[PDB]
Parts: C-alpha cells; structure tokens; sequence
C-alpha cells in the first residue's frame, strides 16, 4: 500500500493546500442551544456538517443531492467523520517563528543564522532590532541594534538603511541566506583552520546547511505565517453529566490566538502607534 | 512640558484603573506631574491601554506602577520607558474634530441604499431602496424576507441603517 | 444585423448613460422660463456641443439576439421572429398561444 | 393588519400557495381574513410568424397574471414570525403588508 | 469483566477503559514486546488493527465472524491518522509516500 | 409552413415551461437575455455531455438552473468538481447567486432532444442518414414509446437537390392536445450543408 513515511517542513502553500477554509472568529459555539458558530472555530462551510448527510440548518433530509450548499446554510454535505480529517488555517496577522526551531537545543535557527539564542529571543520579543542589508553604512548583517543604537542610526543613516525586528526581520534574514554560498565558505573555513573547538563548531553548522539544500526545505518555512488548526473531532467538545461543556485545552489556545489576531488586524487597520502594535504582535508571538 | 505615555491595565477594569489613578495623584499630591488620563471611546479602542499625560521621574513611575491593577508601561525598556509621538497628533486632532460634523440627521433621510428594517410586526429585516419619495416622506422599500421582496407600504419609520 | 451596427448601438447606449445627467440639466435650464436668456442661450449652445449619440432618441431598439431593428418588442427585447421561437420552445414563461 | 398579495402565472400554483399560507396563519394566529381573488391581467401579444412577409400569418400569445389578496386581521407574535421560516413555492411573488 | 464489542471512544476510535464503562483490557506496551518476542505476527496485527482501532476493519471482522469466515481486512489504525493530524497541525508536513 | 409547434401548443396543458419565473415588464426582458445567455453557455459547454433540457427558474434574485442530461457523471465529473465550475460562470452570466441542479434523464432513447442530437452527431460523422433514422425509431419503439416520428431535410448524402424524408412508427397524433408529444430539433452542419432533424416522440396520452 505504501512504503516510507516522509517528514519535511510545511510551506504556506502546503498549509493552504491542507486547508478547507480560514478560521476567523474565535467564537466556539452558541452555548445556549446546540448550534456552533458561523463562521468561528467550529464552522460549517470551512469544515463539514455535524449530522451525516444533512445540512445542519435545513435542506437535504434523504439520500439524493449530497453536496449542494445553499446560502442560508453555508454548510458542506458529507459523513460524520469527515470533520476529523479536515483541518483549518489561521491567517496570522504578524509573522511568528516556530518554537520547535527556535528552542530545541540546539536551536535550528540558532546555528543557521550564526546568532546566539539570547540575541535571537531579544529581537523576537520586540526587545531588540536586527539589521538586514543596510547598504553603505558601518554595520554588519548579523549584528543587532538597540533603541539607542537605532535612534542614533536613524538620524545618521536616514536613507538607504534597513533595521527591522521580530519574526519578520528574522524571516527576511533566513529568506535572504544563500545556502549554497555558505556551504563553500564553511567548507573552505573548515579546511583553512586548525582550531579544534572551531572545527567542531564549523562541522555542526555546515552539516545542517548542506542537509537543507539536499531536501526541499526552505529557510523561510521556519517562521509560521499560515498557522494550521487541528480538526474539531480531534479537539472534541463534549459535555459531562450536567448542563455545561467541559472544553479542551486546545480550544483555549486556538481561541486566544484568534482573539489576538483579530485585535492585531484591527490595530493595523486603525494605524495605532509603534509601541501598541509591538505589544500586540508580541502577545501574538507568545500566543 | 508633559509628554504622553501608555499604561497597561487588566483589560476590563480600565475605568476603575483611571479613577484609582486620579485618586492616587490627589493622594500623593504630585499634582504638577500629571495632566490628564485618557480612555478613548467610540459609539472602545484601545482595548486595555490607558493614556497618561505625565513627566518622567522615578517617583512618578513608582506612583503609576503602585496604582492597583496596573501591569506597567509599554516602551523600549523598563529603565526609561517610551513616549509615543507628536507628528501623528496633528492628523488625529483633525479626525477628532470631525467626530461631530455629521454622522447624525443628513439633511433629509438616507433611503435607496442597503438598510436594516426593525420596527413592530416587520422587524429584524433588510433590503435595498428602490422607491422612496422625499416630498411626502414615504419609503416603499422592498420587504426582502422570502425572496419575493415587494416594497410594502412603509416610511422613514422602520428605516434602520443596515 | 451586422456586428458593426450592434456595436454602434452599444456605443450609443454608453454615451446616453454617460451624458444623461448633464444633458438633463441643460434641458431644464433651457426649459425654465424663469431663467436668463443668455443663460438659456448658453445652455442650448452647450447642448449642441455634447456628442450626438448622447441623446437617447438616437438609439434604436434592436433584437437582443439578432439586433434586428424592426419587429422589436419591449416586453421581451427580442424581434418577433426570435420571440416566437423562444415561445414555442417554452423559454418565455407564462407565454402561450392565446385564443378567446 | 397584514395585507398579502400573491401574484403568479400558473393559477394552480398560486392556489396551492394561498391555501398553504392560510394554514400558517390559522394555526398560529386567528381570524384570518381570507383568500380574496382579484381580477386577472391578460397581457396579450401578437406577432407575425413569417420570417419575411405575410401580414396575415400571426400568432397571438398572452400572459395571465393571477392575483390573490390574503389579509391577516390579528398579527400575533407567533403568527407573524411563522412565515419567516415558512417560505412558499417558487415562482409565486408574495407581497406582505401590515397596514 | 468481559467484553466482546461495546462502546468506542470519541477522539481515538479505541474501546473505553474501566468496568463501569463497559470496556476492554489494555493490551499494553510490554505485551506488544512479548508478542514481538515470539514469532506471532498475525496475532499482533489483529491485536492492534482489527480488534482495537480500525472501524471499517472491525465491521468487516464482525460480519466475517458471524458468517464463519475467519479473515481480517487490515487497513490502518485511525489513531495513526490522529497522529498525522496532530503533527500536521504544527508547521510540520508529514505525509505517506508512494 | 403548415404545422404548429407541438411543444408550444401544449404548453398550457401537458407540457410545462422551461423558464418558470415571474417578473414585471421592467425586469422581464433582462431575465430573458439572461436565460438565453446561460443556455447558450451550457450547450456550448455540455456538448459532449448528453444534455436534453435546461430549465431555468430564478426566485429571489437567484437563478436556479436545472439541467436534464442522460449522463450526469460527465456533467459532474469529480464530486462537485465540474458542476461547481459551471455554477460560478453561470453566476457571472446571470449576475446573481446561481444554483445548478442536475436531473438524470432515464432512457435517453425516449427523449426527443437527445435523439435529434444523436442523429445529428451521426450525420456529422458521415453515416448513412437513412440507416441512422431507423436506429432512432427502432430504439424508441424498443424502449416502449407509443409512437415516434423523425424527419431529416436537405443535402442528404451531399445530393445537389435537397429533399426531406421521414419515418413514422407507432402512432403520433399531433392534433390531440392531451397527447404527450416530446418534440425537438437539431442541425447537422455537414460539409454539404445544414441538415435539419426533427423528431416527435409520443410518450402517451395524459388524462386530467
Ligand atoms: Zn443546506
């Protein structure tokens, strides 16, 4: 039936190909009746109909037209286990780097961008700035920048100068990181040195640099742009004996990410100042 | 000169944080070190942030963080926290002055476009305007409910805004 | 009809649409007895300037399927000939051969 | 009171609608006025049938728009809404009017 | 306690646990090791695909047992598809090749 | 031009209309052009698919099309894969939320429109017309039609002199209004010209 299981990174096109509809609203269910939310976490159109071969709201109560989707229902028409395989995707307003590739010991983004973990987190939690192809100035590419380092630079290099922060900046760095070029450099660096410690420090960096080129894994796939949501059936919402719903923990996590993402979209609509959207994107990153 | 700063409160207790902040000012009588306290509101941005006209001494910083149900300032660092701007205050002032120039009784009414009907029997509905006289103030807007939306006899009476 | 003629009809419809308001305004001015002669005079002169096809009366009702100028019907937008075909095939709702 | 104007081409269809609506009114509310049938509009059309020329060859079609007037004397809370969910058969333009 | 065929859990299609809930005994990990230690291969395959998890597999099994044909149509554990959805719900792209 | 169109004359009694929607004069013609456009589209699209009768019906600013086809599968393709593609283009054509339904035509040998097309296809690929007509008639009778008549006209076998021929079998009463007479037409665009095909299929009488 099938040979080997292949694991790789998830591209945003791959996550949009898994998906069946963008999960917008964080509203779980109605909670006073029995119906869900249109269109919230537990949607109808994005996933499927609760009942088998039934529009949850009202049409098709026999076995003839399995598939029709009226405007009054905004519902698919398939099996009860169809929602268990279907997954949704949350359009994260602000880019958020993965925690599994930022804190794995050693971090995947720590030995790839030649930057210490401490400095990586600082910029990631809106506490430090990072340069990206500045131009004709006296600054490196990996070197970071602080409030005082940026303020002075802002008044100095007001023209051709780029110094972002957070996952966005990190993403750019990874995106603009010629893998092949680094290989030769690293390989030449390992053959032009005798330092024991350096040799081991260079062989561990070039090993993860050539392995990324051997596969179809991109450097910009580390940062999460199109967060995927697990199927409702796999995060079940059943009530215990009584009249309340004992809700799972993942519904709390997804509902907070969606609440924060809606807040961040509204603040980028309203053009809030810098410190507000830095706290907003930082709360989304931590969420 | 007093510059602005952003305070984070427990979101939901924001008016009580503003009242307790004014009261802590008038307790510890640093009256010359505080100008205002803003929580703006639309018919509520910002969702959990309190704007304070202030100056920066470490005494006033400890005062604002000793106000209860206040997490802290939001800035570049916690040593010298950050004021916001001033060039975006001129454009925000013109937008705040146009908050009561209209958006009420536009001369006559506002039929013809999409609107939400909700009054007496024919309530909680909608439909676009296709017939409405301003000489007799009569609006026979379609009663869209079961597809066939024949504009029933009505007027700027049930005319909502949906 | 030729393709060109229909295209000619379309252009006319657009122009009528485009210049409907200004054309209407001018006429009211010209009509208004309580208006200055020089103002009226300008209005009529202004009216000439406007493109001729702008006038609604220039455009002819053609069959929506064949563009056939004669035998048109307003209710259906089709020349008598096509009207019958549709009628027989049943395309036209409620329409049927009448006898009284 | 709720004045309702049913209009359609097939008379059988319209009658089916009218009976249906009455039941909705009668169960929920009370004192349904009645299905009052207004005059039928017989919009006629004549057309030449020859492709080219015979002024005597003609068909004469028509469209019979039928009317029904239903009124509800007492709109109850239950009755009025009942229609909301209670749509009718297609191709029969209803037109409700309270007062 | 004894169970032929009772209720099944909701998130992973495996039988429930306990006695008050009419459940089945946990064929734990060390028992899987003890059946790898023999050469019993079909016993372990039905012990963790047919008898436990695969829903179409176990309805085919129940029809085949009440008709006298001792035979299993294997299929896939549904809880492995749950593992695919939980790993796939991260930024990770797990698949099944060929 | 002697005979009256059998379908039309029966629209009131036994045949239903195809387009079934109400409109006032204002929105009437536009609907018609709308309907014409969409039918044209579907036919162009569903040529290889055996489609018999497109029934348009638009309630509440929404057009519900109903396609009668012999083989829905080719119309539907992969589940909801082809139909969906149609729906959106229909909406673009109608300019309103569209809805396509696919009614399955049992016994395509009895549907007139289908038969005509089959004949037309047969002519297009240069078969002996007479041999074609027989098959239509025989098939129809075999399937159990009360009666059937078929007629073809023009440049038959590329003959210079156009003539018309027609085979009847069973009984095909046209004067009887209550007779269910599925009538329809096609045109074969042969190298030698157009060849029109009419076919009457008399399912039986309706008693009301
Ligand atoms: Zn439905």
């Amino acid at each position: 039936e099938f040979d080997a299981i292949k694991i790789a990174l998830a591209s945003p096109d791959m996550i949009r190909s898994w998906s069946f509809g963008e999960v917008k609203k964080p509203e779980t269910i109605n909670y006073r009746t029995f119906k869900p939310e249109r269109d919230g976490l537990f949607c109808a159109r994005i996933f499927g109909p609760v009942k088998d071969y039934e529009c949850l709201c009202g049409k098709y109560k026999r076995l003839k037209h399995r598939g029709v989707i009226c405007e009054k229902c905004g519902v698919e028409v398939t099996q009860t286990k169809v929602r268990r395989e279907r997954m949704g995707h949350i359009e994260l307003a602000s880019p958020t780097a993965h925690i599994w590739f930022l804190k794995s010991l050693p971090s995947r983004i720590g030995l790839l961008l030649d930057m210490p973990l401490r400095d990586i987190e600082r910029v990631l939690y809106f506490e430090s700035y990072v340069v990206i192809e500045g131009g004709m100035t006296n600054l490196e590419r990996q070197q970071i920048l602080t409030e005082e380092q940026y303020l002075d630079a802002l008044e100095e290099f007001g023209d051709e100068f780029d110094a972002k922060m957070g996952a966005e900046a990190i993403q750019a760095l990874l995106k603009s990181m010629d893998l092949e070029q680094e290989c030769e450099q690293l390989r030449e660096e390992l053959n032009e040195t005798n330092s024991e410690t350096k040799r081991k420090k260079l062989t561990k960096r070039i090993k993860l640099l050539e392995a990324f080129v051997q596969s179809g894994n991109k450097p910009e796939w580390m940062i999460l742009t199109v967060l995927p949501v697990l199927p409702p059936d796999l995060r079940p919402l059943v009530p215990l004996d009584g009249g309340r719903f004992a809700t799972s923990d993942l519904n709390d996590l997804y509902r907070r990410v969606i609440n924060r993402n809606n807040r961040l979209k509204r603040l980028l609509d309203l053009a809030a100042p810098d410190i507000i959207v830095r706290n907003e994107k930082r709360m989304l990153q931590e969420a | 000169k007093k510059r602005w700063y952003v305070v984070q409160a427990f979101s939901g207790f924001e008016g009580r944080v503003a009242t307790s902040l004014r009261e802590h000012i008038k307790l510890h009588n640093m009256e010359d070190l505080f100008g205002e306290v803003m929580v703006p509101t639309e018919e509520k941005f910002f969702p959990g942030y309190v704007l304070v006209q202030m100056v920066m001494n470490d005494a006033s910083w400890h005062l604002v963080r000793s106000v209860p149900r206040v997490m802290g300032f939001i800035g570049g660092t916690s040593d010298r926290p950050a004021p916001i701007s001033d060039k975006e205050v001129d454009a925000i002032m013109n937008r705040l002055q146009q908050v009561g120039d209209k958006p009420r009784p536009k001369t006559l009414f506002e039929p013809g476009e999409m609107v939400r009907v909700n009054d007496g029997p024919f309530a909680d509905f909608n439909g676009v305007v296709e017939e409405v006289d301003y000489e007799k103030s009569r609006l026979k807007v379609s009663v869209s409910i079961f597809g066939r939306a024949t504009p029933v006899e009505l007027d700027f009476s049930q005319v909502e805004k949906a | 009809a030729k393709q060109s003629m229909k295209a000619r009809e379309v252009k006319r419809v657009a122009l009528a649409d485009k210049y409907f308001a200004k054309r209407a305004e001018l006429k009211a001015i010209i009509s208004d007895v309580n208006a200055s002669d020089e103002d009226r005079w300008n209005a009529v002169l202004k009216l000439q300037t406007l493109p001729r096809d702008s006038s609604p009366s220039r455009q002819r009702n053609r069959c929506r399927q064949t563009g056939r100028p004669h035998g048109f019907l307003r209710k259906f937008g089709l020349s008598r000939i096509k009207v019958r075909e549709a009628a027989m095939r049943g395309e036209i709702p409620g329409l049927k051969k009448a006898s009284w | 009171r709720i004045r309702i104007r049913l209009k359609a081409f097939d008379h059988r269809l319209i009658d089916q609608a009218t009976a249906e609506i009455v039941e909705t009114a009668k169960r929920t509310g009370a004192q349904v006025r009645g299905p009052i049938p207004l005059p039928t509009r017989k919009e006629r059309f004549t057309v030449l049938i020859s492709p080219h020329v015979n002024k005597d060859a003609r068909d004469q079609y028509e469209i019979r728009t039928h009317l029904r007037l239903v009124d509800i004397v007492e709109p109850t809370e239950k009755t009025v809404d009942a229609l909301m969910r209670l749509d009718l058969a297609a191709g029969v333009d209803v037109q409700i009017s309270l007062g | 306690h004894a169970r032929s065929t009772g209720s099944y859990s909701l998130v992973t299609q495996q039988p429930l646990g306990g006695k008050a809930q009419f459940g089945g005994q946990r064929f734990g990990e060390m028992e899987v090791w003890a059946l790898e230690a023999y050469g019993a291969a079909y016993t372990l395959q039905e012990m963790l695909t047919v008898k436990s998890d695969d829903v179409n597999g176990r309805t085919k099994m129940y029809k085949n047992i009440v008709d006298g044909n001792h035979q299993m149509e294997p299929g896939m554990p549904e809880s492995f598809n749950v593992l695919l959805k939980e790993i796939r719900s991260l930024g990770i792209n797990i698949e099944l090749e060929d | 031009g002697q005979k009256v169109h059998p379908n039309g004359i029966r629209l009131g009694i036994v045949k239903p209309w195809n387009s079934t929607w109400f409109a006032n004069t204002k929105e009437f013609a536009d609907n018609l052009d709308s309907d014409f456009k969409v039918r044209q589209y579907l036919t162009k699209e569903l040529a290889k698919a055996s489609v018999s009768r497109i029934v348009i019906e638009r309630p509440a600013k929404s057009i519900r099309v109903t396609i009668h086809t012999a083989r829905p599968g080719i119309v539907i393709g992969k589940k909801g894969e082809d139909v969906e593609k149609l729906r959106k283009v229909v909406a673009d054509i109608a300019g309103v939320p569209a809805q396509i339904n696919i009614a399955e035509v049992r016994k395509p040998e009895l549907d007139a429109k289908l038969v005509a097309d089959s004949i037309t296809s047969q002519l297009e690929r240069r078969v002996m017309f007479r041999r074609a007509m027989k098959r239509a008639v025989q098939n129809a009778m075999r399937l159990g039609a009360k009666g059937i008549k078929v007629e073809v006209s023009g440049r038959l076998g590329g003959a210079e002199i156009a003539r018309t021929e027609w085979y009847r079998e069973g009984r095909v009463p046209l004067h009887t209004l209550r007779a269910d007479i599925d009538y329809n037409t096609s045109e074969a665009h042969t190298t030698y010209g157009v060849i029109g095909v009419k076919v009457w299929i008399f399912k039986g009488e309706i008693l009301g």
